DNA sequence: ATTTTTTTTTTTT
């Protein structure tokens, strides 16, 4: 082409002299960055292209192809005639305005694109090809041509072994090849025009790009639109078989559960000089969830719940546990609806299921190829890596579900028997629930585990509790109309975009372990309980009645940076429990305040 | 060439007919809508000469349609066509159906249900179904079998969608079913649509290019030539296509049935209030609206005073975004048999649109977001269709709320306080907004409110039912002479035809104009005597706190909230923003009247 | 004909 001509020339001319920022542009070290790390993705931002040409946008879109080829060889031009060295051993990205779902249509194909999307279950990982070599039958001597070849034949009986060979042989050998990958694409429950069609799309990725996707996951992507190769062409049905394909250039997270804040710096501080202290218990649960008045006991209840999983390993045993655990009952009429929204934004693992009618069964391995139509999926359990399963109406799930949950409780993972794989899936998550009871809206305080009817070896896998009874009190339902009002009238401590480095330091920094500090006490809430909380509702003392204490007294200290202890935070955790435990026993129940009330 | 007879039909249509256009060229939709009439007013009523050959000349109209627009916008030969045809007279029904309605503009209407989404599909014209991508030659001699593939990127493209829809509702005839029909429509009808619309389509039936058949077992031939010195089979099915819709009868703009033509915010949005302010706030207007629309129906006379609110909106006021406020309302009916559900019912389905009357005991759980899908019909997963929430701000009255199954609970839970929206499947985890609010169908056990036991107990159901539902409003029977005599001596004038009913004085039609007058206001309340209902409901709890040891009730703040929409909307009924504390007496009155139906 | 699924009936203490 003639064109071309001027292009190089204008690359070349700003990938080693074009600057901001008071000097040493980037590109001029990028290319020596990534060629000491082996990785060939050198970035760009179309800002800068901008910049330096925006004329770089309207010869461009007549074929985006050639300009990422036109880059890549102004690369390969600049690579090896400075480091010719390292010879024997590219692509390039972009990466700056938003286009939306459904608005690429028939006139955005192949052209400058900026798009969206995001993750679910899809393939594996393959590879392709590039090169042309067929030949060798006849005198099959080396012919050679002269590029790796996509879609491209001749055909000849001359070609220039003896110029020959009209008939053919194939390699097997000497043969390019190329990783590569399938997704399968998603779109936002926040970004919804109520309703419309779900988002699944043909869109790809290649080599470099790959082997970085999880299901119900997003990464935002430069993109660019184009069909299959052949949608089904023939003189035939009253529709043709059309899908299209969109193909990755550069991804570009779009979650970033880990660090998020890149070049915030200047609040960062006040996280570690206030969620520090044993006073934390009043200034981190102030804004606990200051949104409505009742029940405080859930403010200090579910912000424990938030906060582990961990190794640990005690002596040659086994791993033991690193989960939490969480259920309620209540009656619809408690203030009990907003069962799972912010702190699973302060998750870094998580995934939302609501109750039966819309529960998970897949909550089944084989092994396939793919012709059309080749998909299997199930549970979320590699996901959730310290996550959490967020539910409310939990009573109607599936004993076999429950079998993996439990599993997950004990022996932190699930055991397939008998299969035709028998592959595996490690449980290192964390549950909600908020099922409804038997007979009912609440059973008083005769027994709690027929007050709603789970079964036996499931709920002692179970850790967190809260309860409501409620009668009436008068001054916060006037206060609560004037709630009403005043809350209906929006006419139109930790810092709130920062509280997420509490998850990253605290339960990250101290992990303290201890000798039995005063546990002889457990042998007493054991054995004393074992004869004074005999026989009213007064089973419930086992491992777990401590081991979850390990679980979550750790945390209330955690949240402190303590890293050694005696009894205090731990048993102001148990005034948790002194709180918990005391819900489901008969009124005949002050056998713990007797018991507990030194241990308040 | 015969089709010059089409040349004169545009030749005859540009012509004298020479801004929508202006607006269609910034991403050159080509979509304009004529009316038919115009056959009439300008072609000379030519009708039936210009409906028949749709298909076959719209070609050479859209050829002249682009001519019109180089005609004052410099054109290219990228320009395409759509055509929008319109106002037909003479509606034709479904089953005026034949081979011999090809090519017509039948006009026809329906639903939208069942339907699939948007998959896309030499200057010469190889868009066929009757398509080969391999011909012969251009200018030498080639081969008849070979190909070349080649610029699908400097040309010119659609889209499109597909559905199916079933027989309307005014057409009913006996024996015969709804059944379904398939259309594919182009571009910028794409999208515009949903669930429960009325229309005017073109219906322009047209067959199926096949590709192979299944019981096409008519002739098996073939255009095959003769013998001197796998093979193809033909059967067809029909379909139907379109290019022209208006969703009808769903309107505020509009001056509706009493009305002149009058000032407002909007041309006739309220305009009439020179009229309907006589009906504003005389309370004649209220014994009219007690009386003046159910002069064939007599039972108790409240809930023909209690409902009426229920068709008119509630709150939807400037509140907080953490939750979700209401404002409609739970309603129910019970009685005895024989207490006439059916005078009403009826009406209910048909006093105001999206009144969707349909039984509900036949239902089952896929009445909310049907099921699921496992083959590529349209994506392999189309998951959106449903049964209820079609309401665009409707309602759906359902039918026998009793011998029903135990899955309503987790559909109407939510429903009508969460308003949400999902299925077990591998779909996806997504949610969406209900529309609706429901009354009841129920009955008792044997009917007959043997005052014997507790009505929870005289039903003995599911628990939260009667706390959801905050207004039950029964119907029941004795044995008085006058009471059966005021009905019969109504049905001495419900068949002696002259008057046969009670005085009518307040027409439904100038009524069902009112009702949206009342929805301009956004009422606002602080109101002292609001602010004291606070007190109105303790003095109610201690009435609550009454029929506490016999019978004690499930009591709540939804109640609450209910009391509130209730005096909020009787103010959008007042014609008058800062509500009435007269509000409060008549709250307290009748809700506290609702404790009588439950008395043992 | 099999693979990946879903309900609507078939018949109930
Ligand atoms: N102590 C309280 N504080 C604030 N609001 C309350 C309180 N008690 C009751 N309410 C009100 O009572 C209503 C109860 O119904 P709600 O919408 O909570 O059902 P639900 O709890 O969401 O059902 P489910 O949790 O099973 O989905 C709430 O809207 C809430 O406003
Ligand atoms: N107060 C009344 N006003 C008008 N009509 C009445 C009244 N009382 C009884 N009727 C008449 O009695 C008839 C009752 O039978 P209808 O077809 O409504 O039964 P239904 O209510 O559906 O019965 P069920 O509810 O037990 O199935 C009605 O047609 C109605 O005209």
């Amino acid at each position: 082409l003639g064109p071309r001509t001027e292009i190089a020339n204008r690359f070349q001319s700003f990938l080693r002299t074009f600057v901001d920022e008071r000097g040493a542009y980037t590109y001029r070290d990028r290319i020596r960055r990534m060629c000491e790390q082996n990785m060939s993705s050198f970035v760009v931002s179309y800002t800068d292209l901008a910049n330096k040409e925006h004329v770089l946008a309207y010869f461009l879109p007549e074929a985006p192809f050639q300009m990422l080829e036109i880059f890549d060889k102004v690369a390969k031009d600049m690579v090896l005639s400075i480091f010719p060295t390292y010879e024997r051993v590219i692509h390039v990205r972009i990466s700056p305005l938003i286009e939306e779902l459904r608005t690429f249509r028939k006139l955005h194909l192949n052209q400058l694109v900026r798009t969206l999307g995001v993750v679910t279950a899809t393939t594996g990982v393959l590879p392709q090809l590039s090169v042309i070599k067929y030949d060798c039958v006849k005198c099959g001597y080396v012919l050679g041509p002269f590029v790796q070849s996509q879609n491209t034949e001749i055909k000849p009986g001359s070609c220039p072994e003896c110029q020959s060979t009209g008939p053919f042989s194939i390699n097997m050998e000497q043969t390019l090849y190329r990783n590569y990958q399938k997704i399968t694409l998603q779109e936002s429950p926040g970004r919804i025009p109520a309703g419309r069609i779900p988002r699944s799309k043909d869109v790809i990725l290649l080599a470099d790009l790959c082997d970085q996707c999880k299901p119900g996951d997003e990464l935002e992507v430069t993109g660019i639109y184009t069909n299959n190769y052949d949608g089904s062409l023939n003189t035939d049905q009253g529709f043709p078989v059309f899908a299209t394909v969109i193909i990755a250039n550069h991804v570009v997270v779009k979650d970033s559960k880990q660090v998020v804040q890149s070049l915030t710096d200047e609040d960062i501080a006040t996280i570690q000089k206030l969620s520090k202290d044993p006073r934390i218990v009043e200034r981190v649960v102030a804004s606990m969830a200051p949104s409505i008045y009742g029940h405080d006991y859930i403010k200090r209840a579910l912000a424990l719940a938030l906060f582990g999983g961990e190794s640990k390993n005690p002596g040659e045993k086994h791993k033991v546990r690193g989960d939490i655990n969480l259920l309620i009952c209540g009656d619809p009429g408690t203030a009990k609806s907003q069962f799972l929204k912010y702190t699973e934004k302060v998750a870094p693992r998580a995934v939302f299921t609501t109750g039966q009618g819309a529960s998970a069964v897949g909550l089944y391995v084989r092994r396939n190829p793919v012709s059309r139509e080749w998909t299997l999926e199930a549970g979320a359990l590699v996901l959730a890596d310290q996550g959490v399963c967020l539910i409310d109406e939990f009573d109607k799930m599936n004993d076999q579900d429950r079998t993996s949950i439990h599993e997950a409780m004990e022996q932190q993972s699930i055991s397939i028997s008998k299969a035709g794989i028998v592959t595996s899936l490690q449980a290192r998550c964390t549950v909600i629930a908020a099922a409804n009871p038997i007979g009912g809206r609440y059973d008083p305080s005769m027994t709690f585990s027929e007050n709603v009817n789970l079964s036996e070896p499931i709920l002692s896998r179970f850790d967190v509790l809260c309860v409501v009874k409620d009668e009436f009190d008068p001054m916060q339902d006037q206060q609560l109309a004037k709630f009403v009002v005043h809350s209906h009238m929006k006419h139109h401590e930790i810092p709130q975009d920062l509280l997420r480095q509490y998850i990253v330091y605290a339960k990250e920094n101290i992990r303290p372990k201890l000798t039995n500090i005063d546990e002889d006490k457990i042998a007493k809430m054991y054995a004393q309980l074992r004869q004074e909380s005999f026989a009213t509702g007064s089973l419930p003392i086992t491992v777990r009645h401590i081991e979850s204490v390990i679980r979550m007294s750790e945390a209330h200290a955690r949240m402190h940076l303590r890293e050694n202890v005696m009894e205090a935070d731990v048993s102001m955790a148990i005034r948790m429990m002194l709180e918990s435990f005391i819900e489901a026993q008969k009124f005949s129940v002050m056998k713990k305040m007797r018991s507990t009330f030194q241990k308040y | 060439v015969k089709d010059e007879v089409g040349i004169r039909a545009q030749k005859l249509f540009q012509d004298f007919l020479e801004r929508p256009a202006a607006s269609l060229e910034s991403p050159d939709r080509c979509t304009l809508e004529v009316s038919f009439e115009d056959v009439e007013k300008y072609d000379q009523n030519l009708a039936t000469a210009i409906i028949e050959e749709y298909y076959h000349i719209y070609p050479f109209l859209c050829q002249s349609v682009s001519n019109y627009v180089k005609d004052r916008i410099g054109l290219k030969t990228q320009k395409d066509c759509y055509v929008a045809f319109t106002e037909v007279p003479t509606r034709h029904k479904v089953r005026d159906l034949t081979t011999s309605k090809i090519g017509t503009l039948i006009r026809i209407s329906g639903q939208v249900v069942r339907t699939h989404p948007v998959h896309p599909e030499i200057r010469n014209v190889e868009q066929q179904f009757k398509f080969t991508n391999p011909t012969i030659c251009r200018n030498p001699v080639c081969s008849n079998r070979k190909r070349f593939m080649l610029d699908v990127e400097k040309s010119l493209f659609l889209d499109f969608q597909k559905i199916r829809i079933q027989e309307t509702q005014a057409e009913l005839p006996r024996g015969c079913i709804p059944r379904a029909v398939e259309i594919i429509l182009r571009s910028e009808l794409v999208e515009t649509v949903q669930a429960g619309d009325r229309y005017d389509f073109t219906g322009t039936l047209i067959v199926v290019p096949d590709v192979s058949v299944l019981a096409g077992v008519g002739t098996r031939a073939e255009n095959s030539s003769r013998h001197k010195p796998g093979m193809r089979e033909l059967n067809y099915r029909m379909a139907f296509l379109a290019c022209s819709v208006q969703a009808t009868t769903a309107r505020t703009d509009l001056p509706m049935s009493e009305v002149t033509a009058e000032d407002m915010k909007k041309q006739m949005t309220d305009a009439e209030w020179h009229k309907i302010y006589e009906m504003s706030k005389d309370r004649n207007l209220y014994q009219n609206l007690i009386s003046s629309l159910f002069p064939s129906i007599y039972g108790n006379d409240e809930v023909k005073r209690g409902i009426l609110l229920q068709q008119f909106g509630g709150v939807a006021k400037t509140t907080t975004e953490k939750t979700s406020l209401r404002g409609d309302i739970n309603v129910c009916i019970v009685g005895d048999p024989s207490t006439a559900k059916s005078q009403f019912l009826k009406q209910v389905s048909d006093f105001s649109p999206r009144a969707i009357y349909t039984s509900g005991k036949a239902s089952s759980a896929a009445g909310l977001t049907a099921a699921v899908v496992r083959d590529e019909e349209s994506f392999d997963f189309v998951i959106e269709a449903g049964a209820l929430m079609l309401a665009d701000n409707g309602i759906c009255c359902i039918d026998e709320f009793d011998k029903m199954d135990q899955r309503d609970q987790v559909a109407i839970h939510e429903a009508m306080e969460q308003q949400t929206i999902s299925i077990a499947r591998a779909g996806v985890r997504a949610t969406l907004n209900a529309r609706t609010s429901i009354l009841a169908a129920a009955n008792p056990i044997n009917g007959r409110y043997d005052r014997s036991k507790s009505l929870q107990q005289n039903i003995q159901l599911s628990a939260p039912i009667m706390s959801r539902f905050d207004l039950f409003f029964i119907l029941v029977d004795e044995c008085n002479e006058v009471v059966d005599y005021a009905i019969a001596r109504k049905i001495v004038d419900l068949h002696s035809n002259i008057e046969e009913s009670v005085e009518r004085a307040y027409t439904r039609e100038e009524v069902l104009r009112y009702v949206t007058f009342a929805r301009q206001f956004k009422p606002v309340i602080s109101q002292e005597a609001g602010h004291m209902l606070v007190e109105n409901y303790g003095h109610l709890r201690q009435r609550d706190t009454g029929t506490s040891g016999r019978s004690t009730w499930r009591i709540t703040v939804r109640q609450l909230e209910s009391m509130i929409r209730l005096s909020e909307a009787m103010a959008k009924l007042e014609c008058s923003n800062r509500v009435l504390e007269r509000h409060v007496k008549e709250a307290f009155r009748l809700l506290n009247k609702s404790i009588i139906r439950v008395e043992q």
